[PDB]
């Protein structure tokens, strides 16, 4: 699309659910494709519109797991 | 992206406006309402 | 052509080490294509200078330089070479090459037929049409003008020109009218965004003598029918194209150069009238 | 077994910056230098790409060359910028002009001395050399005529190592200079008897590969070089880490140019999704290989459809079994059989390496020889013949100095080309 | 430069000259731009109560000078017509204040961010002496403190803000900063 | 890196104030020759260096020389406000006009003035160390423009050798005109110009105030508006050498796209958003948009209607925020269209530039603010109108020996009106036949 | 460091504008002078 | 997805401000095409893209040109409410009118005017990605629109070649009527838009005007009233591509569904729930009365009866709160009526549509709320009658060469009103022959 690039697929309500309200899928029961059960009815591209997300990221990824003594003569014994 | 584009329109707004060009005095309408014409009266100071 | 950048030697170790390692001093001699285990590989590099000449003269002063040698080759720039063997073994002054192999043989050979009709079409064409300062030849001079009405508007509508929105000479106005469908022979279907493609707007002078009554109106000069200078333009008649606006017939002259269509049809022959 | 990398022209030295970028990445080089890696695997093998410096420091085993200094100055700036030796950097005081006369013959050959003495220098530090490596485009002048111009002296110095190239070649639909088909023929004709192994790209495919796969809003040239960066350093992966089934680039050469000519592969790499539909596909074999032969996931026009694969070859890098990638083999030959070349028993080599590219799972890279690059050839062929006939823009090589019997035999040659690929493609057992 | 790129678009070049010798003049120059802020609004203030209903174009020009503009010819009467919205020889605060406490929109979030992080009273002002010894030895630029007139509110806190953000080239170390 | 810019005449100094005016905005030097006070050895700071020099004390100058015959309009850059930024010595003025006559400037005057200019650029070019061209502002229309031009050009290229010039050239309208005597002194002007320039950029003043009513709203336009439009076309073709981008151009390029055969040099340009303010707000201005701009005739900066021709090479240049995608898009749409035709012995026809510096806004200017912008010369055989057109007024004029005892009394032979005008009618067959069909040749 | 970089350099994972330059001009860190090559930076 | 309109004359751009109007309120575009000061979009969701699209920046701009050769009428637009809404280079204006000759409009002027608004056009038509068709609205019985309009068609034939052009007419009313040339207008209108339109949906006032009078309770209506009717109904009939439903209608199906031969392309339109306040609170208002209501002439907008015909194709759109198996149990009891009658040879008489969202109520406006409503357009042979009557007209006119002298000397030749008449007199021929039985001819 060439509109501005600010707008995310909206969010659709659909109420009257059967499969939400503890329900089986009974014929003639599709409550939700009643046009009354829905918010608005404008169509909008959403094949083209991307997605919206709301989270605090990772910061980090991990990909391995976690995972004088010199000689001057004077040779001293100990036992230890 | 959309706020660079909307403070560019802002900047278009506030500081290009119409009467700001430099030749606004050849392109102002209403530039025969404020001049004056060759003489006025029989004492006007431009009659040379 | 070529000439030789290095020649290959093969040798067997002194005699002597020979007999310490345990191998027979005889026996050398067979019909197999295979060489003694301990036969060694070497190359040098030949000066600028060399040629065929000199270089058989260092094989050969190779050959009579130590024991312990039957193999050479001799490496030219194109990738070729042939072998020199001794005809007895174990004797010399009896060297004798007969071989000559080439990495491109056998692939030029089979691949023969086919290179040789691509050659006799193609190179015809490439022969110049014109003058180094841009003028063509003596022979095969156009037909007519290219600045002429006919020749410069002869598949596209002359330009309308209007007074309206300027206040010098005016200006003409480009088009949206688009071309023909036609892709590269083996492209894949590249669309780097969203483009308009031509199988739509497709014209409407696409069989309209068949399923239509055709032109039922003098309004077809309005914006179909042009009269470029002494002949007459339509856009209606030109190159045949299929339901998928593609086009159909592809025309070539004598040397093989594709012809362009024209809508010309026909010839004004204007006069002015007198009594 | 070191690598040395040539880049040359604009186009060369900016997907070069990207290459540098990800192998210092892959092996934790900081861009001051410092390794800064977190396993011992990173080290063992950091001589392949990298020289050793005295200090805490890295050098990379690389030549730059270009006729105006403004990309290498961009470069320098850049933030890997300063890890590229100084001394490295050659170049002269006026541009190549995009015309292959003036890139070859007049600033070319006043370059080359010092370019081929920083080339010997870099290679004769190595203690065993293998292949050069050389990043340029074809459309371009002094990409296409110094680069070629170098190529023929190294070949003429190293004749028993392996010459390599990644070059770009003119898309079918839009040019991006007027005069591509003189400087695509020629260096093609160059090539040909030059290169041991060539790979092409088109921009046009790469675009495309940004639309349909990635489906990025806004591309740039950085996500390009990526993509080719990716490929390049995915071939020679192998070289540098352990692996069950390990393979080099003499042997991919072996396996891949049945004879000295039908040396033209097509490139691929697998693992490209969208952020969006990651959520719906787990990595496994059969989906690299089905991405693999998806021509969707080619960077080249030319369709494999039209032609026939004389020889591919995959190399998969993960953790992975030798069941399912020669199954897989199998299953894509006999599948698509009409495709494959009747009289090669098997086109397809595989090789399996066991260390991934970071944050990927699995990848593979795919060379392929198909006879369908011939129609590309075909197209440049027409276009110069188009020009040529009427002259066009000719004066500027004419003064420049060349002959037109160049002209006429590069032709010739490059037309002899597609005769050959057309024949081998029909050719039958009988 | 500043005002050519799109990282910046609102930015004009001869404001950034005034803004230039508001703070390079001369007390550093984040508590110059605080006080030239709180001159503007006490201006404004005695013109309310007078009366007249804002600043005029010729104090507006006086104060610049006080301040140390060195303006050429016809700049001054290009930013008077630049904020003077109704044309009628008057200076819009808000128009002013907007583009005088300036920023990019990464620097603006910022910014609300830290402000939003501070506690408050009253009618959402801040005070010096309850959070002065909590913060004291995290903020380098100890100039805050000074900017206190024990009081601060947000329009002062984005102007000694703004005023810092020249010293910073990237937005992603102004924004850790 | 360098570029030494050459303005003679009076357009072509009222041109260079303005292009000046503009290139000091863009890289910041003050009119008083100074860098801001933020700018320091603290970053690296020298994309001047293409159009400015700086003396061991810091100040700016630029590589600029301005040629006058008449001492007024450089009197008023010496005069003016930037009177400091310029160096005494590259401000060089005569005592006397070349009164409309090509022949006293070419012979009588300019060889007197001609010495000192080889000289001031000379003692240029040693204080340089990648120069890679000359731009070149005069009109052809009067006497000292054509005539010092010439004569400057052809000493020039005696002197330098294998350096480009790039001309933009303000030739006689079609209608509006100026002076009587404009045919002989533009077809003798142009005579000269033919062998000894590599690309030629072509400008008319009725074009420019169409495009200026059209385009922008002013209903009483001036030159200070027409020069402001080619200071922003000269600093859109110059930014490619200046700053970051994808695709950059040397001028070197340019004459290897565009010129197809060494006397057809003559080209088109075009500018994609010249909009006003206030249209601005009503408008998206994305690649494509300004790419199909730059294609209409309205665009065009001369009077010619290119679809009385066909087009043989085109070269665009995008700067801003543009991606290469959109580019190719673009030019693979145009490519589409019917009505644009290009020859066919040139199937290749587009070279592409992408920049990222977009144009800069002045204080005082008509133009808005925009994120991007196109700009394209373009090379096309509808030119051969403009010479026809002003051949057929020099056959009119010189039917009658109208005006030649001026010419052959300040020094010129007779015999050179007939020369040039048989060089002209050579150019006309030479675009005649250019465009025939390759099919039709065999 | 920052959740602006902690990404593996994988295509489709760079987002340029996030690092806009704040500059645009070419240095002069690459000269010949009189014959003399100077990479200086 | 998107559809361009195109307002031609003082009918067109009138019923363009009604149209524009609703558009915006039922989108919630505001009329400035601004947002409040605080969102970052005016609205959340891209369906308005069929007849606006947005700025980078989120300002609106609506798909429309209009075109007029008096100032007046667009003057009146470019200082009305809407101001900010358009683009200024949209609304184009002449400087005198057509004078209602069609001769004038064709011939001498809008063939100066005609080649900007192509070029406006084609810049809308470049800034679109799946344009579906052509919408225009004009009256036939005026100067400019008959011959603008039909010079406009045809070049839009040549140039966009087999896009989709739907035309809204107001013909000349059977007896009401305003200027003395109307018939000469409307008999060249008709045969240039023979060949050159694929629907056209032909409008009366003096059926607007009964249908004010009976069903709104307004004594004294004005052109105000009609032109939100109009929108109205171009509202209904564009919904299908702008809201959800159970039964979509691409523009392209009603050509192929409503004419059988390429000249039966003339067709009538009727609207069911035209009510008062005062009369909607009286009834209920459900389907199976609506689709009743449709087919009464009392519901018509053009002055015709089609109890005098037979239907060919007939078109229902249902938009609101409706159920399928209440339209086809309703379109069943419309079959089963014996006024109504279909020819034999088309069995299949019915498309149906059925859209979700119920009608926007517009502040200043007269018609009721209600839930749902119906708009029919229909294919007929009743429509013959309307042309015997205009041809009589002109024939009792043309006998005695009236007014010719005017046509003549703007620039038509006398040969085309014989020609024209011819045309028609052909076309009545054609709807006498397409409504013969094929029981009768065996
Ligand atoms: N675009 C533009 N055109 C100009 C300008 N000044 C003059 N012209 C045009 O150029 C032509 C006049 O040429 P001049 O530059 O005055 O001639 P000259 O170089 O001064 O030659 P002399 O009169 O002999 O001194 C006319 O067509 C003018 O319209 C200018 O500042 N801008
Ligand atoms: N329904 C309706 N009809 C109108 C309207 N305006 C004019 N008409 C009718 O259309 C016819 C007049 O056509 P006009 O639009 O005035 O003609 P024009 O396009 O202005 O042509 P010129 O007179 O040459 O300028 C008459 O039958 C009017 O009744 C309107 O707003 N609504
Ligand atoms: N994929 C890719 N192509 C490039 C890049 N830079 C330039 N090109 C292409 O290479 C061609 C220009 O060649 P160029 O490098 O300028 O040649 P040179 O002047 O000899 O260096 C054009 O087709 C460009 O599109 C790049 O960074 N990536
Ligand atoms: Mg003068
Ligand atoms: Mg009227
Ligand atoms: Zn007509």
């Amino acid at each position: 699309m060439k509109n501005s690039v600010a707008r995310t697929q909206p969010v659709r309500k659909y109420e009257n659910f059967t499969l939400e309200n503890n329900l089986p899928l009974a014929l003639g029961a599709n409550f939700h494709d009643d046009p009354i059960c829905r918010d608005t009815n404008r169509t909008s591209h959403t094949l083209l519109l991307p997605r919206n997300v709301d989270y605090a990221p990772h910061t980090e990824y991990v990909f391995n797991g976690g995972g004088e003594p010199v000689f001057d003569g004077w040779m001293t014994v100990n036992f230890d | 992206r959309a706020n660079r584009e909307k403070q560019l329109l802002d900047y278009r707004e506030t500081y290009q406006k119409k009467e700001t060009q430099r030749e606004w005095d050849l392109n102002d309408p209403h530039w025969k309402a404020k001049d004056l014409p060759g003489r006025v009266g029989d004492n006007d100071p431009r009659t040379g | 052509l070529s000439q030789p950048v290095s020649y290959s030697l093969l040798v067997l170790p002194p005699k002597k080490e020979l007999r310490k390692k345990g191998y027979n001093m005889t026996d050398i001699n067979t019909t197999s294509t295979r060489v003694h285990p301990l036969a060694r590989w070497q190359t040098h590099v030949l000066k600028h200078g060399a040629t065929y000449r000199d270089a058989l003269d260092a094989v050969e002063e190779a050959n009579t330089k130590h024991w312990g040698f039957l193999k050479a080759r001799i490496q030219f720039s194109c990738g070729s070479f042939e072998s020199f063997v001794r005809t007895n073994p174990n004797d010399p002054s009896t060297l004798k090459g007969v071989s000559t192999y080439d990495p491109n043989g056998v692939f030029h050979k089979e691949t023969l037929d086919c290179t040789l009709k691509n050659r006799s079409t193609l190179l015809p064409r490439l022969r110049a049409i014109v003058d180094g300062r841009g003028h063509h030849l003596s022979g095969s001079t156009p037909p007519a003008r290219s600045f002429h009405p006919q020749v410069l508007y002869k598949n596209c509508p002359p330009p309308v020109l209007s007074q309206a929105g300027y206040d010098f000479t005016p200006m003409s106005h480009n088009a949206f009218l688009l071309r023909t469908n036609d892709h590269p022979q083996g492209v894949r279907d590249v669309k780097s965004d969203f483009m308009k493609g031509s199988c739509d707007y497709r014209p409407r002078a696409y069989l309209r003598d068949e399923v239509s009554g055709g032109v039922n109106s003098r309004h077809c000069h309005c914006a179909e029918v042009y009269q470029v200078g002494d002949y007459t333009m339509d856009l209606a008649r030109g190159a045949e194209i299929d339901h998928r606006n593609r086009t159909v017939n592809f025309e070539y002259t004598k040397k093989g150069t594709l012809k362009s269509g024209s809508n010309i049809v026909g010839k004004r022959h204007a006069r002015v009238p007198r009594f | 077994r070191e690598i040395v990398c040539v880049q040359a022209g604009q186009c060369g030295n900016q997907i070069g910056s990207k290459f540098w970028e990800v192998i210092s990445d892959e092996h934790g080089v900081d861009p001051t230098g410092t390794y800064q890696g977190d396993s011992d695997l990173q080290l063992e093998r950091i001589n392949v790409y990298f020289d050793e410096a005295t200090g805490g420091r890295y050098v990379p085993r690389s030549v730059l060359i270009d006729l105006e200094p403004g990309t290498m100055d961009s470069v320098r700036a850049g933030p890997y910028g300063q890890i590229f030796r100084p001394d490295n950097f050659i170049f002269g005081q006026s541009g190549a002009g995009n015309n292959w006369a003036k890139g070859h013959y007049t600033e070319g050959a006043e370059l080359i001395d010092s370019v081929l003495d920083v080339c010997c220098k870099e290679a004769e530090s190595c203690d065993c050399l293998q292949g050069f490596q050389i990043c340029h485009s074809l459309g371009g002048g002094t990409g296409s005529g110094m680069g070629t111009l170098l190529i023929s002296k190294l070949r003429e110095q190293y004749p028993d190592r392996i010459m390599m190239t990644f070059s770009i070649i003119p898309s079918p639909k839009v040019s991006d200079t007027v005069v591509e088909p003189y400087n695509t023929t020629l260096s093609v004709h160059q090539l040909v008897e030059n290169s041991d192994e060539s790979m092409c790209i088109d921009n046009e495919a790469l675009y495309d590969i940004c639309f349909r796969t990635l489906k990025l809003t806004t591309p740039t040239f950085g996500d390009l070089n990526h993509l080719v960066s990716a490929v390049v350093s995915g071939v020679t992966c192998c070289l540098r880490f352990p692996g069950q089934l390990n393979s080099d680039l003499r042997k991919l050469a072996v396996n891949l140019v049945p004879f000295p000519r039908l040396h033209f592969f097509m490139m691929g790499f697998a693992p490209l999704t969208s952020r969006g539909s990651q959520q719906y596909r787990g990595l496994s074999v059969p989906e690299l290989t089905q991405q693999m032969f998806d021509a969707k996931n080619m960077m080249q026009a030319a369709d494999p459809r039209h032609g026939r694969y004389l020889t591919a070859s995959a190399l998969f890098r993960g953790r992975m079994s030798t069941k399912e990638v020669d199954e897989q083999m199998l299953n894509v030959q006999n599948k698509n059989s009409s495709y494959f070349i009747e009289w090669i028993p098997n086109n397809i080599k595989s090789s399996v390496c066991d260390i991934p590219p970071k944050g990927l799972k699995m990848a593979v890279t795919f060379i392929g020889n198909n006879t369908c690059i011939q129609e590309m050839f075909r197209r440049v062929g027409e276009q110069f013949t188009l020009m040529f006939r009427r002259k066009a823009f000719l004066h500027w090589y004419t003064g420049e100095g060349m002959d037109e019997m160049e002209f006429t035999e590069a032709e010739s040659n490059m037309n002899d080309l597609v005769s050959e690929y057309q024949q081998y493609q029909d050719a039958t057992i009988e | 430069m500043i005002y050519s790129d799109n990282n910046n678009p609102r930015e004009d070049s001869v404001f950034l000259r005034v803004k230039r010798a508001v703070r390079c003049g001369g007390v550093t120059g984040p508590i110059q731009m605080v006080d030239f802020l709180r001159d503007f609004r006490c201006l404004e203030e005695e013109q309310r109560a007078s009366g007249r209903k804002g600043v005029t174009h010729k104090q507006f020009v006086k104060l610049m000078e006080q301040y140390g503009t060195k303006l050429r010819e016809g700049d001054a009467a290009y930013l008077c017509k630049a904020f003077d919205d109704d044309n009628d020889g008057y200076i819009n605060p808000e128009r002013f204040v907007r583009h005088f406490t300036g920023l990019n929109q990464r620097r603006h979030n910022a910014v609300l961010r830290a402000w939003a992080s501070l506690p408050k009273d009253a009618k959402g002002r801040v005070r010096r002496n309850h959070l002065n010894e909590r913060f004291s030895e995290t903020v380098t630029h100890g100039d805050v403190w000074g900017t206190f007139s024990p009081t601060l509110c947000f329009e002062e806190f984005l102007a000694f803000y703004a005023a810092v953000s020249v010293e910073i080239p990237l937005d992603e170390k102004f924004e850790l900063f | 890196r360098e570029a030494i810019c050459i303005h003679i005449g009076q357009a072509g100094c009222q041109v260079g104030n303005a292009c000046w005016e503009l290139f000091c905005l863009e890289h910041g030097i003050q009119p008083d020759g100074a860098m801001p006070s933020d700018k320091t050895i603290g970053v690296e700071d020298d994309a001047f260096n293409t159009f400015f020099s700086e003396t061991g004390a810091g100040k700016h100058v630029p590589r600029a020389v301005f040629l006058d015959l008449e001492p007024t309009v450089v009197d008023e850059v010496r005069t003016g406000t930037y009177r400091q930024l310029f160096h005494p010595e590259q401000l060089i003025s005569g005592k006397e006009d070349a009164a409309n006559n090509y022949a006293r400037g070419h012979y009588t005057i300019g060889k007197e003035i001609v010495d000192l200019c080889l000289d001031r650029i000379r003692k240029l070019a040693d204080n340089c160390t990648g120069l890679q061209g000359f731009l070149v502002y005069h009109a052809v229309g009067g006497g000292t423009g054509s005539g010092l031009g010439a004569l400057l050009l052809e000493r020039l290229s005696v002197d330098y050798g294998k350096k480009s010039k790039l001309g933009y050239t303000v030739y006689p309208s079609p209608q509006v005109s100026t002076a009587v005597v404009e045919p002989y002194n533009s077809v003798l002007s142009t005579h000269s110009l033919l062998e000894h320039t590599d690309v030629a950029a072509m400008l008319d003043n009725e074009a420019i105030y169409d495009l200026t009513r059209r385009n922008l709203d002013i209903e009483r336009p001036t030159y200070t508006n027409l020069n402001r439009l080619i200071g922003q076309v000269v600093s859109s073709l110059t930014a490619s050498l200046r700053f970051d981008g994808a695709l950059n151009v040397d001028l070197t390029e340019f004459q290897t796209n565009l010129v197809p055969y060494p006397r057809i040099h003559f080209v088109l340009t075009s500018y994609a958003p010249v909009i006003s303010a206030e249209k601005a707000y009503h408008e998206q201005l994305s690649v494509s948009e300004i790419s199909n701009a730059v294609f209409e005739p309205a665009s065009m900066m001369t009077k010619c209607d290119p679809r009385h021709g066909k087009y043989m090479a085109c070269c665009l240049m995008y700067r801003g925020d543009v991606v290469p995608k959109d580019v190719n898009a673009a030019v693979a749409t145009i490519k589409t269209k019917r009505t644009i035709q290009f020859v066919d012995w040139s199937p290749t026809g587009f070279k592409c530039g992408i920049n990222y510096q977009p144009p800069t806004v002045v204080p005082g200017g008509d133009l808005a603010k925009v994120q991007r912008a196109v700009c394209m010369i373009a090379n096309s055989t509808a030119i051969a109108e403009v010479f026809a057109r002003i051949d057929h007024k020099f056959d009119l004029m010189y039917s009658k020996r109208a005006f030649v005892h001026w010419y052959v009394g300040e020094g010129m032979e007779e015999g050179e009106f007939s020369e040039a005008r048989e060089d002209l009618a050579a150019l006309e067959k030479d675009y005649e036949e250019v465009g025939a069909e390759s099919a039709d040749m065999d | 460091r920052t959740i602006y970089d902690a990404l593996p350099k994988l295509p489709g994972f760079s987002f340029p504008e996030l690092n806009p330059p704040p500059t645009n001009g070419i240095p002069q860190l690459c000269t010949i002078r009189k014959g003399i090559r100077t990479v200086f930076d």
